């Protein structure tokens, strides 16, 4: 019987600065146990200081990228120009998930960029349109791997100040910019290790005020 | 079922056996499965009989309106009529034809439609559950331009092998000679060919 | 379907045939509304060209919408029979999702509603 | 998994990559996966783990107890049987696909083992996930006649195009070279080209970080 | 829900309801009233598919009161009965049927006589002296047969329904929290606050 | 909810310095059987775009006939249709990637795998994937079916990375797929010997070639191979 | 999850989990089961993510077109009302809700509807829902009474989400505290169960199955 | 109806500069249901050290199974059984029921008294061992552990650090997993001396 | 069989278990005694498929009781409850499992000190201060992880076990027809008559 | 796989194509599919490898045991061992063998065993997936008491066709020739037999 759903495998992250935020994604695109492109890339600009990745079946991850992409210039026709606030896109992506409610885009979704105040934002999404904000999200076949790396790095979770009995927590405190591509860095290294799946290219996007830049890193091909 | 329509030099023949099963039971021992769909468009059928019957008199009334408007058509003409039925209707259509015609101009040419909708034209084509135990005798006896007494022949000693081992074929070995001479049925008993 | 624009604006600015279905409302038996300080009175005409009637069967001139509210009228009697029947079905539809009954305010409004909306729609007077 | 057996002028070479899965996830990525029955018979194993080097363990215990019997040196085609007839009493319930090489007094040998308790011959084999990619390899440069330094070159380059393009090998490369008249040498990691790149950061922690609620000595003593 | 019951007595019906809605291995609730007044000598009980029951009870409902205002008139309990029947017997062939068992309890102010209808949700209708749905019927029906006769009086139909409750209670394996009882006689329909 | 019938297996390609290379065997197999021995399986869509096609036959037709309509529909009120406004590769790819997902959301697919290769009107190289799920992705090599698992491990060994484009010829690149397609032949039940090869390039244009033959195959050494353990004889 | 609401003396006290689960596999731990559709009104959300959180902002919607159209603040009943009037039309569709729509106004007072995606409405003065509810309802229903103070009933309402963070492995991560008073709805903080199970624990000499 | 994951649970293990570390949960539930948080996976025969995760019963089966064994094996050999010696023997026990299998997860760990040498090694259910320089990780948050095991891990770690790596790899991963935590266990092995500390954790 | 529960206080082990047999729609028995002695000072309840538990239990007690005479010397609880698990442990990969829970409460007269093992079908043993078997312990577990002290007395376990029953009484689905409470301690096994 | 055996003037023939496949790919393309038992008698197999290879051994385990007692054995308990295995065991086996042997009295003699484990003594047979499709050419093609070359002939030219229409055919044709000569072992090449 035909089976409408595929896997094409990848892993991506999130993670909210203070005035910054970065959106990463693995190049590797695969199905079963064959790699169909080392350099596929999944994490979009999609305008506004947006920035977009749908990561599982990639045909899905591709429709709904290309209608969001889609909603962002029908949403500057029909309200001058007005720029969409990540908020507003986040609202608008739940829709266009969960207008598919029974027969789902079969994607984790993330995006990122700032919010209103020009602070560092990251949204995800379940395949329905369930969505939340946060400082912090890994998605894809390696989460399982990533997310838990990151409650102990990002939000300092288990950590206790040395010395105080274990009763004084370790401070939460924004991340630069360089402190957090070096987590996203060992984190997508870490996954290439251990995931099948994961590896041969690392594409970062960064959004600031000033626009969205990339930056790419090798992976292990193997 | 064992059918087959080959093209020669005069024009082309659709040869066809005549048995219809239910089962191991014999429905109709002399079924006529060599079906026209225009005066020297032919074709032979195999699969499911309601099917196809369906399809034929479908395609009879196309090509009858066809003629009625825009004049004689191609033996293509009619296998693509054929085809957009098969293919477009696949999921509920169990259905393997092969189309045969003569024109004046393309002469003998010969058409297979299997299951799925594709279509193929072919200088020879064998179908039904019989096909199967002569496609070495037939790549091996084939030869293009061959004489109408060569070409039944042929046909004769093939299908004769396609009933000998194929149960679901038997009966009758019916024939049909499409040349610009006109249209002649041919029919051969177990007697004969039997003994070939 | 009849799609016929039948209420239409006029170079005056008039819609005549919404000023001629008030023409037929003035022609209707006279119906009068006096509230007090703690009722409401419905007072209506039965003209007396009309003998040997039979006044227990006859359609009266008040109609229960619902327990707590009425609806008089004049103009055309049969007109009358449609809104009485949408605003009867509205009120109990109402009930059903609010679980209260409708407010007076409410029942006018949703009656009016349907009144303006025969009067820009096609095929209908 | 990428396994693969070559045949050369004077003896026979197996080899086999490093990688071990548990589904997606890589376990150990340094597994030794040539095993030896005899000490110039070798053996590399794909499918079910335990069962391969189960299998072989067990042919080669009784191998060993033959040859003391016997006062010879074992043979081939005794692992060879002794395997295939263990393997089709089970029906293919234990999942050991093996490809065995090695030299005795007759000669030097090749054959493939299947689940079931089939067995091939051949020049040139190769078994696994990666057993196509290797394939493709061995189907372009095999060649009769190879010297035994033509024979390793092209084993190991059929290993890494399992490496490469199949996910379900990876990291180094094994192999091991068994000539007539010789010893048999295995060359543990002939290959290592998947190092781990130096990480960005280090992430070993202050001491106290974590908090404790009790501590107590151990007695591990009489 | 689970357990109603119905008694036709000289001058009235009884109808008896339990009081549980349980969810999974939770009794959500022990005082729901399991029941709608569709005009005001008529009374349904109902049970079956969550969700179904009450949205077909308050279906009901309104489609009667309707006919109360146009009419200015009360509907006879023979009347509804079958209007009810009729919904349920369109529902059984729909895509997705009402899954609700009804009882019927009204008071025919024309015939001056009680009347109890029995309707499942397949719209098999029977009237009867006394009835019930479900699995209740197992025990009530023999015991009702024993004790039920057709003169009796309101007092001594209660004492008959504490009767089958008592039985439920003892040998039902889920508790049902009790039951309201409510009586439709001449005069209306009241509820009997202390059973 | 469909199921193939008449069948094509690999096609497979690949990048080179100055365009792109396709090659995909002509036989249309029946389940098991070898049934039809002179289907081309490789159809050129203008001067500059190759799209191949495996998996179902009937669809493969129906897909020739929208490419096909495609190149009338685009000619018309269109003075610059041979020009500025002819169809790109880029073009015939989303369409058909548009089709391909409409008809997997309907749960009525096109049951095929297509290459489309092409060189688009600025010089570069097109090459890209898609299939009956609608899921599509570009590599400097794509191949279909056996294909990816078999040829693309020898054609990643040319070009590797981007950066191999350049430095590889189309001398080499030819004689990769063609050692590909021998290697298919060898070792996939479902192909055949015969095949066509296009080569895409933005200076000499497309060039076509049909009825070639798989060659140089080496057999001698079965002679030796003897039983499957202990026989000798 | 697990959520509850409870109807007391001082109003309606309303509290939730933050966990997020698909499968055994953690999702979340700073989910909103609460949803603030008016400065009266607050809705729980139980089972499917997606289900509960577009449907209950969509009633938000209808809820603010009611008060438009009628000059006045939605009844909870009614509020309730379209939400199982709405699921009940995709009934066998497959959504999965267990929801809780909780509230005050003048005519009806302090209100709790229980409301689920088979169709069930229920009005009720204490409803525990989720995965964890039978965890919730030994703490809950064993130390209710109507005449709790406010700040008694706060932490009843906390202390049981905490008894069933501990003992239902798809319930935990924080505590989301709501109060309902006549004059609206009050929030009463994010507590975290990594630091309110010790500081109970300790405070309360609860716990005691716990390696202390 | 899944066997590895209905009582839940986890155990990791890790080498440092002449030391190993062995660490588990205290989590033993059924489903849903949390039932136990005193719950110890971690056993020790002689100097050896066995943890188990996976099905309950099969966890306390082979703790009293390899007990039994090792204690003829020291009465027989006249000395404590060794890690390397002790890991072939629990993969002859496990592949033994090929065709009946414990639904376990084993790691061993320990060092070799003679020798001096950090031993670490983990199992299938089946006995196919995994035998590792760095680390080796079992039960229902396996993924969660491999994750931060990889990123947290370096080679030649002290006691004390080696403490606080194998710690917080062992919380972080408990904490993204249902069916994981209630509690923590961390052995410190080196030569001559054993400590046992138990974690403070979130215990939901 | 469903309902069995264990607190073990201070001084002394309480077990409390579920008066009702229920077979069908119907609940045969109202004063079904789930527990026996296996020995004077140890005692286990049970839980589970029909037929199994009684045939189970009965089985245990029978050899603890010939190795009370073979050595003339009373069993740990800690010793009957590995014999126990181990019995189980075996039955689980059986052709046909024992399909039984078991609660065992005993008084280790060498400790002087009160013991309750938790053990399930698959042979799964724990040492617990308070356990319950099925879905029992979704309500108790949370209602004793709030009240319950360890330095409890006897009285005090009582009127603990008292809102444990009552809670169960109020939110489970089925009517289990009270408990039967018995005490374990020094002086042995005693039955609380009225509860 | 396309195996036969054929008998003819100086005694018999095997002969076999030498394709393995697991599903669509191709696990060996070089297959030796004819098998020794005893000296001079041989079999095709056909159907499970596994299966095949296990029987065979056996056969040649019994045939061994039965040379050292009884001398020679003939070719037809060659093929009673066979089926006996065959039969006996038909629930847990999937094996269509064919056993051909040269006596000095009885001379040549070819013996199939399909999957029930039935035995029928020919002239000549055939087996495999591939033999479905040359029933026919076979059939009009087969003579007694051929010459050596007119029978290698036959067999390379029936296979050639069992190759050319059945995938899970191909690769080099194979030929045992059994004699009073002796053994001899043919091989033919794609390259040769494709163009036929
Ligand atoms: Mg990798
Ligand atoms: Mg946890
Ligand atoms: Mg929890
Ligand atoms: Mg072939």
């Amino acid at each position: 019987q035909f089976n409408p759903y595929g896997d094409n495998g990848g892993t991506i992250l999130g993670i909210a600065g203070e005035d910054f935020a970065v959106l990463a994604g693995d190049t590797r695109n695969i199905t079963d146990y064959s790699i169909n492109s080392r350099y596929e890339p999944k994490v979009f600009d999609c305008g506004d200081n947006i920035v977009m990745s749908a990561n599982g079946f990639a045909a899905d991850g591709d429709a709904l990228v290309k209608r969001f992409k889609n909603s962002v210039k029908w949403y500057h026709f029909d309200h001058n120009d007005k720029k969409l606030s990540i908020n507003s896109a986040a609202r608008n992506i739940q829709h266009l998930l969960y207008g598919k409610r029974f027969f789902p885009y079969y994607v984790h979704t993330i995006i990122a960029g700032l919010d209103e105040d020009g602070k560092g934002a990251v949204y995800s999404f379940d395949p329905v349109g369930s969505y939340e904000r946060e400082q912090c999200r890994a998605g894809g076949a390696a989460a399982s791997l990533i997310m838990p790396f990151l409650d102990n790095q990002v939000n300092f979770k288990n950590q206790y100040e040395p010395g105080t009995n274990g009763k004084v927590k370790k401070p939460l405190k924004y991340l630069s910019v360089e402190e957090v591509i070096k987590l996203v860095r060992d984190s997508f290294t870490s996954a290439t290790e251990r995931h099948i799946q994961v590896g041969d290219g690392l594409e970062i996007l960064i959004v600031t005020k000033d626009g969205v830049r990339k930056e790419f890193y090798e992976l292990k091909r193997d | 079922t064992s059918i087959m329509a080959v093209t020669f030099k005069d024009g082309v023949i659709l040869g066809a056996d005549s048995r219809t099963t239910t089962g191991a039971y014999i429905a109709n021992r002399v079924t006529d499965k060599l079906t026209r769909v225009h005066d020297k468009i032919w074709c032979c059928r195999s699969g499911s009989a309601a099917d196809t019957q369906a399809i034929a008199d479908i395609v009879q009334y196309h090509l009858e309106l066809y003629t009625s408007q825009y004049g004689t058509p191609s033996t293509e003409t009619a296998a693509s009529v054929f085809k957009e039925l098969c293919y477009e209707n696949k999921d509920n259509l169990t259905a393997g034809i092969i189309v045969a015609g003569y024109d004046d101009k393309n002469k003998g040419e010969v058409y297979t439609i299997p299951l799925g909708g594709s279509v193929h034209k072919l200088p020879y084509a064998i179908a039904g559950s019989g096909s199967t135990f002569i496609y070495g005798y037939c790549d091996k006896n084939f030869r293009e331009n061959m004489s109408k007494e060569e070409t039944v022949d042929f046909i004769k000693h093939s299908l004769s092998q396609a009933i000998k081992w194929d149960g679901s074929s038997g009966g009758v070995i019916r024939m049909v000679v499409l040349t610009a001479a006109g249209v002649e049925r041919l029919i051969f008993y177990p007697d004969e060919y039997e003994q070939l | 379907g009849y799609d016929r624009a039948l209420s239409i604006f006029s170079p005056d600015g008039h819609i005549f045939q919404v000023e001629y279905a008030l023409e037929a409302v003035k022609r209707g038996t006279c119906a009068v509304g006096v509230k007090g300080k703690n009722c409401v009175v419905l007072g209506c005409e039965r003209r007396s060209t009309l003998k040997l009637q039979d006044t227990r069967i006859t359609p009266s001139k008040v109609s229960k919408i619902d327990s707590h509210v009425v609806l008089s009228f004049s103009g055309l009697n049969a007109d009358s029979r449609i809104l009485i029947e949408k605003a009867r079905v509205e009120a109990q539809s109402h009930r059903l999702t609010l679980e209260d009954p409708v407010t007076v305010e409410y029942l006018t409004r949703y009656v009016a509603g349907v009144q303006q909306r025969y009067t820009q729609s096609g095929g209908v007077r | 998994t990428t396994i693969v057996g070559v045949k050369f002028n004077n003896g026979v070479v197996i080899a086999a990559d490093t990688r071990s899965t548990q589904g997606p996830i890589v376990a150990d990525k340094n597994c030794a996966k040539l095993h030896r029955i005899s000490p110039k018979i070798w053996c590399a194993g794909a499918g079910t783990a335990a069962d391969t080097e189960a299998v072989t363990q067990l042919i080669g215990s009784n191998i060993e107890l033959h040859s003391l019997y016997t006062s010879r040196e074992p043979r081939v085609v005794s692992a060879l049987q002794m395997l295939k007839q263990h393997l089709f009493k089970y029906q293919g319930h234990i999942g050991a696909y093996l490809i065995v090489a090695g030299v005795d007094p007759t000669g030097s040998h090749l054959f493939s083992i299947h689940a079931h308790g089939s067995t091939d011959v051949g020049y040139y084999l190769s078994l696994g996930s990666g057993s196509l990619a290797a394939m493709a390899v061995l189907e372009s440069h095999w060649k009769q006649d190879l010297t035994k330094e033509e024979a390793i070159k092209l084993a190991s380059d059929a290993i890494q195009a399992g490496i490469w393009n199949d996910l379900g090998s990876g990291s180094n490369v094994d192999v091991c070279v068994m000539e007539i008249g010789k010893d048999a040498e295995y060359l543990r990691n002939y290959l290592t080209p998947n190092v781990r790149e130096e990480k960005q950061k280090s992430y070993k922690f202050p001491r106290g970080t974590t908090a404790v609620l009790k501590e107590s000595i151990v007695n591990i003593c009489d | 829900m689970d357990i109603i019951l119905g008694i036709r007595v000289q001058d009235s019906v009884i109808l008896a309801s339990s009081k549980a809605v349980t969810r999974g291995i939770s009794v959500l609730k022990d005082s729901d009233d399991k029941t709608r007044q569709l005009s005001p000598h008529t009374l349904m009980s109902f049970a079956g598919e969550a969700g179904d029951t009450v949205q077909f009870a308050e279906y009901i409902q309104a489609n009667i009161q309707l006919y109360s205002i146009r009419e200015d008139y009360e509907l006879s309990p023979q009347a509804v009965s079958s209007f009810v029947r009729q919904e349920l017997a369109k529902s059984i062939r729909s895509r997705r049927p009402y899954q609700v068992n009804v009882l019927i309890g009204g008071y025919d102010k024309k015939k001056n006589k009680p009347e109890l209808y029995q309707i499942d949700y397949l719209g098999t209708k029977v009237e009867l002296p006394y009835g019930a749905h479900g699995y209740s019927g197992f025990y009530t029906f023999s015991l009702l047969d024993h004790h039920y006769r057709p003169d009796m009086t309101t007092e001594e139909g209660l004492d008959l329904l504490k009767l089958c409750v008592q039985e439920l209670e003892k040998r039902m394996p889920m508790d049902f929290k009790g039951v309201i009882v409510k009586i439709v006689d001449k005069d209306g329909i009241r509820q009997v606050d202390d059973f | 909810t469909q199921q193939p019938i008449v069948t094509g297996t690999s096609v497979i390609s690949m990048k080179y310095d100055n365009g792109v290379i396709i090659a995909a065997d002509n036989l249309g197999s029946y389940g098991s059987l070898l049934r039809f021995n002179g289907v081309e399986r490789l159809i050129p869509v203008g001067d500059n775009t190759v799209v191949g096609i495996s998996g179902d036959i009937s669809d493969m037709q129906h897909i020739e006939r929208l490419l096909k309509d495609l190149v009338t529909e685009n000619a018309y009120d269109n003075p610059l249709a041979d020009a500025e406004e002819a169809l790109e590769p880029s073009y015939i790819f989303e369409y058909l990637a548009t089709v391909m997902y409409q008809r997997r959301s309907k749960m009525n697919p096109l049951w095929n795998a297509i290459i489309v290769a092409g060189v688009q009107s600025n010089g570069d190289q097109f090459l890209r994937y898609v299939n009956l799920l609608g899921v599509t992705y570009s590599s400097p090599t794509l191949a279909t079916g056996f294909g990816a698992h078999m040829a693309n491990p020898l054609l990643r060994k040319v070009v590797d990375r981007e950066s191999d484009i350049p430095k590889t010829t189309v001398q080499v690149a030819e004689e990769a797929i063609v050692n590909a397609m021998r290697v298919l032949y060898y070792r996939d039940a479902r192909s055949s010997r015969n095949f066509s090869l296009a080569i895409i390039d933005k200076n000499t244009g497309l060039t076509f070639k049909k009825n070639l033959q798989v060659e140089n195959m080496k057999w001698d050494f079965a002679k030796d191979i003897k039983g499957y353990g202990t026989q000798k004889i | 999850t697990t959520t509850l609401a409870f109807r007391f003396q001082g109003g309606i006290i309303v509290a939730v989990d933050s966990r997020a689960t698909a499968g055994n596999w953690v999702a979340s731990q700073t989910v909103k089961k609460v949803i603030e559709i008016n400065p009266f009104l607050l809705g729980t959300m139980a089972g499917c993510a997606a289900d509960c959180q577009f449907w209950e902002t969509w009633l938000g919607s209808q809820c603010r077109l009611h008060e438009l159209r009628e000059k006045e603040r939605i009844s909870v009943a009614a509020a309730s009302k379209i939400l199982s009037n709405l699921v009940y039309q995709y009934k066998g569709a497959g959504l999965s809700m267990g929801t809780m729509i909780c509230g005050y106004t003048r005519k009806e007072g302090p209100t709790i509807y229980y409301v689920d995606s088979d169709g069930t409405r229920l009005k009720g003065d204490i409803f525990c829902v989720g995965s964890g509810q039978t965890f919730a309802y030994g703490v809950l229903d064993s130390n209710y009474k109507w005449d709790l103070s406010v700040e008694d009933a706060l932490y009843l309402g906390k202390r049981s989400i905490l008894a069933a963070a501990h003992r239902d492995a798809y319930s935990g991560g924080s505590v989301n505290l709501y109060h309902v008073t006549e004059d609206g709805w009050i929030y009463h903080g994010n507590h975290d169960v990594g630091e309110l199970f010790w500081k109970v624990k300790e405070e309360e000499g609860s716990f005691n199955n716990v390696i202390g | 109806s899944d066997p590895s994951s209905i009582n839940g649970g986890i155990v990791v293990a890790m080498t440092g500069k002449d030391c190993v570390a062995i660490a588990c949960d205290l989590r033993l539930g059924s489903q849903s249901l949390g039932v136990s948080n005193k719950f110890e996976k971690i056993f020790h025969y002689g100097h050896v050290f066995l943890g188990i995760t996976g099905l309950a019963t099969d966890v306390t089966t082979l703790n009293e199974m390899f007990r039994y064994k090792t204690n003829l094996y020291k009465l027989k050999e006249e000395r404590a059984i060794e890690p390397e010696t002790f890991t072939q023997l629990v993969s002859s026990s496990l592949y033994e029921r090929r065709f009946g299998p414990y639904f376990v997860g084993p790691v061993v760990a320990g060092i070799n008294s003679k020798s001096g040498k950090p031993f670490i090694a983990g199992f299938d259910l089946i006995g196919c061992i995994d035998e590792a320089k760095d680390f080796i990780v079992s039960g229902t948050a396996s993924d969660q552990l491999f994750g931060m095991c990889e990123s947290l891990y370096e080679p030649n770690l002290e006691p004390e650090d080696l403490f606080e790596t194998i710690s917080q790899a062992l919380l972080n991963a408990a904490d993204r997993d249902a069916l994981s935590g209630w509690g923590a266990v961390v052995y410190i092995i080196k030569k001559d001396e054993v400590v046992k500390r138990y974690l403070k954790m979130r215990q939901d």
